[PDB]
RNA sequence: AUGGUGAACUAUGCCUGAAUAGGGUGAAGCCAGAGGAAACUCUGGUGGAGGCUCGUAGCGGUUCUGACGUGCAAAUCGAUC
RNA sequence: GUGAACAGCCUCUAGUUGAUAGAAUAAUGUAGAUAAGGGAAGUCGGCAAAAUAGAUCCGUAACUUCGGGAUAAGGAUUGGC
RNA sequence: AGAACUGGUACGGACAAGGGGAAUCUGACUGUCUAAUUAAAACAUAGCAUUGCGAUGGUCAGAAAGUGAUGUUGACGCAAU
RNA sequence: CUCUUAAGGUAGCCAAAUGGAUUAACGAGAUUCCCACUGUCCCUAUCUA
RNA sequence: GCGUUGGAUUGUUCACCCACUAAUAGGGAGUGAGCUGGGUUUAGACCGUCGUGAGACAGGUUAGUUUUACCCUACUGAU
C-alpha cells in the first residue's frame, strides 16, 4: 500500500507556498499605547496587486512615536480608498471608511473587515476579497461583542479587538469564468502545487482507496 | 476489532450453537447459503495430486457406472 | 394498465412542420 | 445466427415486448411470431409498445392504440434519456409482472422488433443512461445482452429481425429502416416512392425546392441547390438520393400512414 | 460597420467554450475594459489594471475597488450605510 | 533481515537564464458616408485580438507486409505524419 | 540570385575532397523509375502509388453554440516581348 | 492595371506544393501518458455538484522536541472528493 | 371489500424565441460509400544506382 | 489421357446466390518458418454481468514487436 497523496502533503516537499512575489505579510499595526488610548494618523503611499491574493494590498506608513523615523505597514485595501488618503487608527478614532477601531466603539449594524479574533493578533478574520463581518451585539457587561462571519456563523469575541471599516476590495472575482486551463494554470502557479488533481477512481488500488475494477 | 470479530459477530446474532457446520468464507456478508452459491463459479475443476492421481472428480463427472434396475 | 394522457409531448418540431420556410 | 438470436431470447424471456414504428405499425406488426407465441409458449406475454410517437400528429397515435388495445395492451412511448415520454407508465407496467411472478425470484424481458426501431434506445431511456449501443443506421445491436435493473426484472435486446415473407415487399424494405441505404445499387430509382409517401407541402419546406414534377427532375433541382454536382457538370443522382433516403428514415421529413378510421 | 452580430469582443474566443459562458463574459469584460469617470479629476480616465486596482490616468490617484468595475454595488450601499451610522452617532 | 549509497537518467515544484521564418483569418476600439427623434441600422475603411489556423527551425513519434535483425545502434535509418 | 521566405535550389568568403579497393553486368534483392487497352475485377480492406498543389479572379451548400463551416465545392487564368 | 505582338506539345516549365465528397460511432476542444511493442474513448481541463472547518480549527508531518506543511493563510479561503 | 379502452382528418394544444443529446467545432480515433485517379489487377515487361 | 473458371455478399459465408462455359466432379499428402488475414495473446482503455471489494466474466468494442540459411541433404542449373 503506497502512501496516498493527501498524506504526502505533510512533508511539504513541493507543497509549500509559491512565495517569491508576496509583497509582505499583511497585518494590522501592533496594538500599542497610542492606539489603545488615542488615535493616530497614517497615509497610504500606494496600493498594489499582490500575487496569490485576490485582495489588493495597501502600503500605509506611520510616524513612530517612540523614535524619529517612519515605520511602514501593510493593510488589505477596503473598497473605495484612494491614494494619499489619510487613515486614522486608534480607540478615539472616528468612524470613517478605512479606519481601524475597537469593536466596542462602533454602533452595532456596522460592516467591518480584517477583524482580530483575540485582541492584538493583528487581524485574522474576514480577509478575503469582498468579505467582512457585521456587528450584531454589544455585551458591555464583561465586555464582549457578538458578530456574524462570512460563513454565516455567529460568534462573540472580546470588545477589545480591532477591525477596519468597510468590506475588502475585489468582490466578484469568482464570477468570471476562467474558460480554459491556462488561466487555471496561471492561477495555481502562484499559490501552491495542488493542481491538477487526478481523480481517485482513475488510480490503482496501491494509489488510493477508490482505485480498482 | 473487537466488535468486528466473527466470534463477536456470532455472539451478536446468538449463532454460536452450531459450530461444526460453519462454512469457509462467511463474513458479515455472505451467509452459508450464499457462499456455496458463489463458489460454483469456480468449482468446475478436478483434483489431482503430485503424481497426478485423480483425487476427486470434477463436478458432474463422477465416471462411475450405476446399477440401473 | 395505467391511464395514458397525450396532453404532454411536444412533438418533434421538424423543419417541414414550420411555416417559416415555405415557397410562394 | 440472427434468428438463432431470436429463438434464444424468446426462450430466454418471460414477458416479451414488441416495439413498433409509430409511422406505420401495420408495416411492422410481423405477425409470424405471435403465431409461434400462441401455439407453443402459451404462458408468455407479447405486449406491443409504440415508440417514436413524436413523429406523428397528436391524434394519430391516439387513434392507433384504440385500434391496438383490442388485442394487445400497447403502450405509447417516446424514447430519450433526457426528454422522454411514457416511461413511468411502462415502469408501472413491468413490476406487475414481477409482482405476478412472485415465486419466480426474478424475470426477464426481451425486446423484439424490426431493426432500427429503438429496441436499443428504449432500454437506455429506461436505465436513464447509455447502456445499449444506438445508431441511426439499422443494424446497430448485433447480439443480445442482459441488462439488469431492480434485481428481478432483466432487459434483453435482441438484434432487429425481418421475417422472410416473399412479398409483402421488395422496395418497402427501404421504406422501413432495415437496409443501410448505402450498399444499394441504384438509389435514384426509388425516389417516386417518397413522393408517394410524403406530402408535397412538407417536402417543399425542407429543402426548400420550389415547383417541380417527375422526380428525376426533383433530384436535379436539389443538387443544384446543394451544389452537389460532379466535375463538369454531372448532377449527383446517387449520393443525393442516398442523402434523401436517410432523411426519410432518420426522421427529417414528416410522414406516416393514415390510421384505420373510426366507425 | 457593425462587424459581428452578437459576440463582439468575445469573438476572440472564436468558436469554443459554449455560448452560455461567452454570454456571461461579454457582460463582464466590457466592464473590465471600459473607461470611467474620475471623482477627483472629473475626467473619463479611470482605468483598471491588475483587478482590484483602479487608477485615473490623470493625476495618478488610484482607488481600490471591485475586480471588474470601479465600485461594486455592495460597497456602494455600505458607504451610505456608514453615512447613516456616522451622523447618527454625531447626533 | 540488518546497515548503508544514489535525482548526471528520468519524475515533479521552486530560482535565475536562454530560444521560437514567412503566410492565412480579421475580434474589440476608431473614422467616414447613408438612414433614424433617439436607441440604433446599413455602407466603406482603420485596427491587429486569439491555449485560432497553413507551415520551417524546435519538439513529438503516426503510418509502412519499410531498411537493418552479430544492426552503425543492449532502440538506430528512411519516407510519411 | 530565385522567391512570401533563415524553405528547397545554385554560387562567393572560409573549410573539406575523409567512409578498403579493382573487374565484369546472372538470378534474386534494396532504393527509385515507365507503360498500350482497361480503371479496384485485386485485396479482409484502395494498403501502397497515382491524382491534387503557388498566386490572381469568379463562385461556394446543408449544419451552427451565429463566432463558423470555408481554400467548402466548382470554375477561368499564369511565358516572352 | 490594361494593351498589342509573339513562340509554343509544356508557360507556379526544375525546385517547391491540399485530393475531394456524403455519412455514422466516439470523446467537447489546445493538452498529457506506457523512455524500448500499444497515443487511445485513457488522463487533465474549464464548468458543475457535495462534504469538511472560524484557529484552543481543518487536512496532514515528525522517534521525540520549546517541532513542522497548508500558512507571508482566514470561508470570493483551505482541505477532501 | 371496491377499480384502470374516452383523443380522428397530413402537424396539435401550449410555456417565458424555442421545445433539443438526432449537440456545432475539432481529431495521425473506429467505420461505410461516391467522384477523381492509377501496374491494386488483367499479365507481366523494360531501365538505372 | 486431358479438362474443371469469373465474380457479388461478414448487421459473418461451418455459406449461398448470377453468369460464362464442354462442364463449372469429389477427394488425399497438405502448404503454424512461403506469406499473411482472422484467431495463440500478456500488459492500455470503455460498456454490460457478477462480486462488499480486489477482481472474475454470458458477453461485446478497440489498439497491440520475434528477426535463418553462409552449414548437411534434396532440388535446378554449372564445371
Ligand atoms: N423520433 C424518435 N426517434 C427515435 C426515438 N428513439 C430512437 N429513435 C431513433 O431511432 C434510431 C434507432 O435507435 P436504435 O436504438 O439504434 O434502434 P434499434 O432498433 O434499437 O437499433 P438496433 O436494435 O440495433 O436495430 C436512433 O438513431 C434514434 O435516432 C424516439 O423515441 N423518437
Ligand atoms: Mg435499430
Ligand atoms: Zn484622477
Amino acid at each position: 500500500g503506497r502512501v496516498i497523496r493527501n498524506q504526502r502533503k505533510g512533508a511539504g516537499s513541493i507543497f509549500t507556498s509559491h512565495t517569491r512575489l508576496r509583497q509582505g505579510a499583511a497585518k494590522l499595526r501592533t496594538l500599542d499605547y497610542a492606539e489603545r488610548h488615542g488615535y493616530i494618523r497614517g497615509i497610504v503611499k500606494q496600493i498594489v496587486h499582490d500575487s496569490g491574493r485576490g485582495a489588493p494590498l495597501a502600503k500605509v506608513v506611520f510616524r513612530d512615536p517612540y523614535k524619529y523615523r517612519l515605520r511602514e505597514e501593510i493593510f488589505i485595501a477596503n473598497e473605495g480608498v484612494h491614494t494619499g488618503q489619510f487613515i486614522y487608527a486608534g480607540k478615539k478614532a472616528s468612524l470613517n471608511v478605512g479606519n481601524v477601531l475597537p469593536l466596542g466603539s462602533v454602533p452595532e449594524g456596522t460592516i467591518v473587515s480584517n477583524v482580530e479574533e483575540k485582541p492584538g493578533d493583528r487581524g485574522a478574520l474576514a480577509r478575503a476579497s469582498g468579505n467582512y463581518v457585521i456587528i450584531i451585539g454589544h455585551n458591555p457587561d464583561e465586555n464582549k461583542t457578538r458578530v456574524r462571519l462570512p460563513s454565516g456563523a455567529k460568534k462573540v469575541i472580546s470588545s477589545d479587538a480591532r477591525g477596519v471599516i468597510g468590506v475588502i476590495a475585489g468582490g466578484g472575482r469568482v464570477d468570471k469564468p476562467l474558460l480554459k486551463a491556462g488561466r487555471a494554470f496561471h492561477k495555481y502557479r502562484l499559490k501552491r502545487n495542488s493542481w491538477p488533481k487526478t481523480r481517485g477512481v482513475a488510480m490503482n488500488p496501491v494509489d488510493h482507496p477508490h482505485g480498482g475494477g | 476489532g473487537t466488535g468486528k470479530k466473527e466470534k463477536s459477530r456470532r455472539i451478536r446474532e446468538g449463532d454460536t450453537k452450531d459450530g461444526n457446520l460453519r462454512v469457509k468464507g462467511e463474513n458479515f456478508y455472505r451467509d452459508s447459503k450464499r457462499v456455496k452459491f458463489l463458489n460454483m463459479y469456480t468449482s468446475g475443476k478436478e483434483i489431482r495430486n503430485k503424481k497426478g492421481n485423480l483425487i476427486r472428480a470434477a463436478s458432474f463427472q463422477d465416471s462411475t457406472i450405476p446399477d440401473a434396475r | 394498465m395505467g391511464k395514458q394522457d397525450l396532453g404532454k409531448l411536444q412533438t418533434r418540431k421538424m423543419k417541414g412542420l414550420k411555416s417559416k420556410f415555405d415557397q410562394g | 445466427r440472427i434468428w438463432n438470436e431470436l429463438y434464444k431470447v424468446i426462450d430466454s424471456s418471460d414477458v416479451v415486448i414488441h416495439v413498433l414504428d409509430a409511422r406505420d405499425p401495420l408495416g411492422t406488426r410481423c405477425k409470424s411470431v405471435e403465431e409461434y407465441m400462441k401455439k407453443e409458449t402459451p404462458h408468455k406475454h407479447l405486449i406491443y409498445v409504440l415508440n417514436k410517437c413524436d413523429l406523428v400528429p397528436t391524434w394519430v397515435a391516439a387513434a392507433w392504440v384504440k385500434h391496438l388495445s383490442k388485442e394487445r395492451p400497447t403502450l405509447a412511448f417516446h424514447a430519450s434519456i433526457t426528454n422522454s415520454f411514457g416511461k413511468g407508465s411502462l415502469i408501472q407496467l413491468l413490476r406487475q409482472f414481477s409482482q405476478l411472478h412472485t415465486d419466480r425470484k426474478q424475470i426477464s424481458v426481451g425486446f423484439i422488433g424490426y431493426p432500427n426501431t429503438g429496441k436499443s434506445s428504449i432500454i437506455n431511456t429506461l436505465r436513464k443512461k447509455k447502456v445499449c449501443q444506438v445508431a441511426p443506421i439499422p443494424g446497430e445491436t448485433k447480439v443480445w445482452q442482459y441488462i439488469t435493473l431492480m434485481k428481478r426484472i432483466f432487459l434483453i435486446d435482441c438484434p432487429g429481425i425481418v421475417p422472410p415473407s416473399s412479398k409483402d415487399s421488395e422496395e418497402d424494405i427501404l421504406f422501413r429502416g432495415v437496409v443501410r441505404v448505402e450498399h444499394v445499387t441504384h438509389p435514384e430509382q426509388y425516389i417516386p416512392g417518397v413522393l408517394k409517401r410524403c406530402q408535397v407541402k412538407h417536402l417543399e419546406r425542407t429543402y426548400e425546392i420550389s415547383g417541380w414534377k417527375d422526380a428525376t427532375e426533383f433530384i436535379e433541382i436539389l443538387a443544384r441547390k446543394q451544389g452537389r454536382l460532379l466535375k463538369g457538370g454531372e448532377p449527383d443522382e446517387s449520393g443525393v438520393s442516398k442523402q434523401i433516403l436517410n432523411d426519410f428514415n432518420r426522421g427529417k421529413i414528416p410522414w406516416f400512414v393514415l390510421p384505420p378510421e373510426k366507425e | 460597420a457593425k462587424r459581428t452580430k452578437k459576440v463582439g469582443i468575445t469573438g476572440k474566443y472564436g468558436v469554443r467554450y459554449g455560448s452560455s459562458l461567452r454570454r456571461q463574459v461579454k457582460k463582464l469584460e466590457i466592464q473590465q475594459h471600459a473607461r470611467y469617470d474620475c471623482s477627483f479629476c472629473g475626467k473619463k480616465t479611470v482605468k483598471r489594471g491588475a483587478a482590484g486596482i483602479w487608477t485615473c490616468s490623470c493625476c495618478k490617484k488610484t482607488v481600490a475597488g471591485g475586480a471588474y468595475t470601479v465600485s461594486t454595488a455592495a460597497a456602494a450601499t455600505v458607504r451610505s450605510t456608514i453615512r447613516r451610522l456616522r451622523e447618527m452617532v454625531e447626533a
